[PDB]
């Protein structure tokens, strides 16, 4: 299957004397592995998964220096945007970036990503060709022209096709055992009267990674109506939780089954209300 | 644009020097570099934003000031002999790999005693009749002698216009004694061009010396920055 | 390793 | 970290100039060259990323050799106006540029039809002031240096009257002696 | 530009809740923009002092998420809640802990 690396960066300007807050988070296959935060007592990139302990001090020092450069880049970019949009001095504004690569199991780049948002709206993005830009509004046309003129896409392309790919591959080799780790969901169904109707709620607890699917069915057909799902949520101890519910007739509860699909399981779980 | 001021500075040892840089690039980053006998670009100080500064690789003996986005100054509180060098300012955009845009440089000489600063005598030697008759060419020679320090720029002007074709100027001043440099240049024209009395030839030596910042006593001429020229007309002789 | 931006916006 | 030799180089007009550089840090991935003319500041000439082997722009080509950690700059049909100091440089990511020490390049013609001669010139605004001009001599000959206090001989200086084809080597000699003939001093 | 998103809030315990047994109460807040947010955990309407905040993250739709948590011991008498202020909403939102959710 594929693999991915992403860096998600945010800079938030602050109306008083403070410089913008700058945070950068790296992910490999959607697992956080490094983080930098300008508000930390000692602002530096830090490992966030145990396999990043293979990197020497040079790695951390130079990545930290890179973040310090990004911090200035974001500061200037925020100030420039303030002018482009004619915004007043004493507000707070958010610039975000997503960058990275998707890599096949043959180590071929499938897609590179380099895009930005301002105030929660898409701003500019590098096209799939890694050569041209899509700009969302008037301000972003200014940026687009500046980057076309300076040849910025060529430099991003080099990062995406070279460094992004090569480092992802190194991280996957060092992180393999950790990246394969799973914790299986523990599941059960609860019963909650609701008018001759009851809510059946199928719980999945203590699972890792977060990816999971819960389904309800009746008489071999998967349900969609009368259904409620909560967003998958952290327990706070590194594992996750989720539930899914259906509203059913009083007296027919046992006819309904919940299925839990998760990569940790040797096969999907099937369960029923069992009072 | 990136412009530096002054173009040249002569200071006394233990004197104060401020070199100024002004940019119109709206760039956040500014830099001061040192170059020694035309080699190297060593970073002294830089700045990532208006109103702050950062130490470069060779900060010792220098301080920097960034009072606005456009301005970045290099300050030598007690100029030493070791600070004789050429200094270049630059700007760049914030981020990675952004091109440095440099100013044209400031040449600094730090001297024990400013009474040694002396402008050149400029002499224009007219072409040999032997060259004219045998080669149908006429080489004029300009000699600047007796100047110190060696902050000179020599240019040729024919009929009021600066010329580069037919000129060779010594790349380096010739040191005649401790406090005396010489420089030569030649301009070659055709014999018929030299023989036309409508044609005007001028050797201009731009000497950089003291400035209005320097006090000078009543006794003698102040050896200030100045242009000194020697001239000759063509002649049908 | 992280990306690094070039020209500012 | 960026090693650039030689300090100075002359190559003949029309020849291909080869300038080389090496670097220590194998992670360096961007290599800009800057050109600096006498009396001016450096300016960006050409640059190359480590993903590429070469970058060409007119008469200038940079080549990048990752295995040997070597860069070079080739200038075809080298011409007098390419006379300048060339700085190689290197950086990783968004780190600050590191410059080499710079190579000073002089492009000179090798003169085709030399007709050497020595002339005496007079300063008309002087009582008795004269100098010696050695001109139109072969591009391979060493200009003699002063073997004498109070007499000065300059290095070879090449000019080009671009009016037509009139390139010429020259040197000047002068003295504080009151008995220096120009035929003595240049032989 | 600019597009605001309203926070989605879940209040729940780390372990199955039992009166008198120490546990952790979580307030998970997602899908918000801008990132400026205020989150309190409440006991009987009163701010709980010791509340820890995770690092903030953002999703591929640019929206932010964060976890607040505190030690607690559920009881039959005490109400627990999470209150959130964010510019997408005219007024703060209070979400009461429901031990069945």
């Amino acid at each position: 299957g594929p693999h991915s690396m992403r860096y998600f960066e945010t800079a938030v300007s602050r109306p008083g004397l403070e410089e913008p807050r700058y945070i950068s988070v790296g992910y490999v296959d959607n697992k956080e592995f490094v983080r930098f935060d300008s508000d930390a007592e000692n602002p530096r990139y830090e490992p966030r998964a145990p396999w990043m302990e293979q990197e020497g001090p040079e790695y951390w020092e130079r990545e930290t220096q890179k973040a310090k450069g990004q911090e200035q880049w974001f500061r200037v970019s925020l100030r420039n945007l303030l002018g482009y949009y004619n915004q007043s001095a004493g507000g707070s504004h958010t610039l975000q970036q997503m960058s990275g690569c998707d890599l096949g199991s043959d180590w071929r780049l499938l897609r590179g990503y380099l895009q930005f948002a301002y105030e929660g709206r898409d701003y500019i993005a590098l096209n799939e060709d890694l050569k041209t830009w899509t700009a969302a509004d008037m301000a972003a046309q200014i940026t687009r022209r500046k980057w076309e003129q300076s040849g910025a896409a060529e430099h991003y392309k080099a990062y995406l096709e070279g460094e992004c790919v090569e480092w992802l591959h190194r991280y996957l080799k060092n992180g393999n055992a950790t990246l394969l780790r799973t914790d299986s969901p523990k599941a059960h169904v609860t019963h909650h009267p609701r008018k001759g109707e009851v809510t059946l709620r199928c719980w999945a607890l203590g699972f890792y990674p977060a990816d999971i699917t819960l389904t309800w069915q009746l008489n071999g057909e998967e349900l969609t109506q009368d259904m409620e799902l909560v967003e998958t949520r952290p327990a706070g101890d590194g594992t996750f939780q989720k539930w899914a519910s259906v509203v059913v007739p009083l007296g027919k509860e046992q006819n309904y089954t919940c299925r839990v699909y998760h990569e940790g399981l040797p096969e999907p779980l099937t369960l029923r209300w069992e009072p | 644009a990136v412009t530096q001021s002054p173009r040249s500075k002569v200071a006394v040892t233990g004197g104060k020097v401020t070199l100024s840089c002004h940019q119109t690039n709206n760039h956040d980053y500014m830099y001061w570099y040192r170059q020694d006998t035309g080699h190297g670009l060593r970073l002294i100080h830089y700045s990532y934003v208006a109103d702050s500064t950062e130490k470069g690789d060779i900060p010792d003996g220098y301080k920097a000031s960034r009072p606005s986005q456009e301005n970045f100054s290099l300050i030598l509180e007690l100029a030493s002999l070791s600070q004789t060098a050429v200094y270049f300012c630059a700007s760049s955009d914030a981020g990675g790999r952004n091109t440095l845009y440099f100013g044209a440089g400031t040449r600094l000489s730090v001297l024990e005693d400013l009474r040694n600063v002396t402008p050149p005598k400029v002499s224009l030697f007219e072409p040999s009749k032997a060259e004219i008759a045998n080669k149908q060419k006429a080489t004029l020679v300009c000699l600047a002698r007796g100047f110190f320090p060696d902050h000179v720029e020599l240019s040729w002007w024919v009929n009021g216009k600066e010329v580069h074709s037919g000129v060779c100027t010594d790349p380096q001043a010739y040191k005649e004694s401790n406090y005396s440099y010489s420089l030569s240049s030649r301009l070659r024209v055709s014999a018929t061009f030299w023989h036309n009395p409508r044609n005007h030839f001028r050797c201009q030596v731009q000497f950089h010396g003291l400035s209005e910042e320097d006090k000078w006593p009543e006794g003698s001429p102040k050896p200030v920055t100045q242009n000194i020229s020697a001239e000759a007309w063509g002649r049908a002789d | 390793k992280a990306p690094f931006n070039f020209a500012t916006m | 970290q960026v090693r650039q030799s030689p300090q100075s180089l002359t190559v003949w007009e029309g020849g291909t100039t080869v300038l080389t550089c090496s670097y220590e840090d194998s992670t360096f991935n961007y290599f800009p060259w800057y050109q600096q003319f006498p009396g001016e500041g450096p300016a960006l000439l050409i640059s190359i990323l480590s993903v590429s082997d070469k970058k060409e722009d007119g008469r200038f080509t940079t080549f990048f050799n990752k295995r040997e950690k070597k860069l070079s700059l080739h200038i075809i049909d080298s011409q007098p106006g390419d006379s300048a100091t060339y700085f190689c440089a290197a950086l990783y990511g968004n780190e600050k540029i590191t410059f080499g020490a710079g190579t000073k390049l002089t492009i000179k013609p090798n003169i085709q039809n030399p007709e050497p001669a020595v002339y005496q010139l007079k300063d008309p605004r002087s009582q008795d002031s004269t100098l010696c001009l050695f001109t139109d001599f072969d591009s391979q000959i060493n200009v003699p240096k002063t073997m004498e206090s109070g007499t000065f001989i300059t290095d070879k200086c090449v000019l080009d009257m671009k009016a037509m084809d009139s390139k010429s080597n020259g040197a000047i000699a002068w003295s504080n002696q009151t008995s220096f003939t120009c035929q003595d001093i240049f032989k | 530009m600019g597009i605001q998103k309203t926070p989605q809030i879940q209040v729940y315990s780390r372990h199955p809740p039992e009166n008198g047994k120490p546990n952790i109460l979580n307030c998970y807040v997602t899908q918000f923009h801008p990132p400026h947010i205020e989150i309190q955990m409440l006991k009987n309407g009163k701010k709980i002092p010791k509340v820890e905040m995770s690092d903030m993250s953002f999703s591929k739709d640019w929206s932010f998420y964060i976890l607040a948590h505190t030690e607690f011991t559920p009881t039959e008498t005490d109400t627990y809640a999470c209150r959130v202020k964010h510019d997408s909403m005219a007024e703060p939102k209070t979400v009461y802990w429901d031990r069945d959710m």
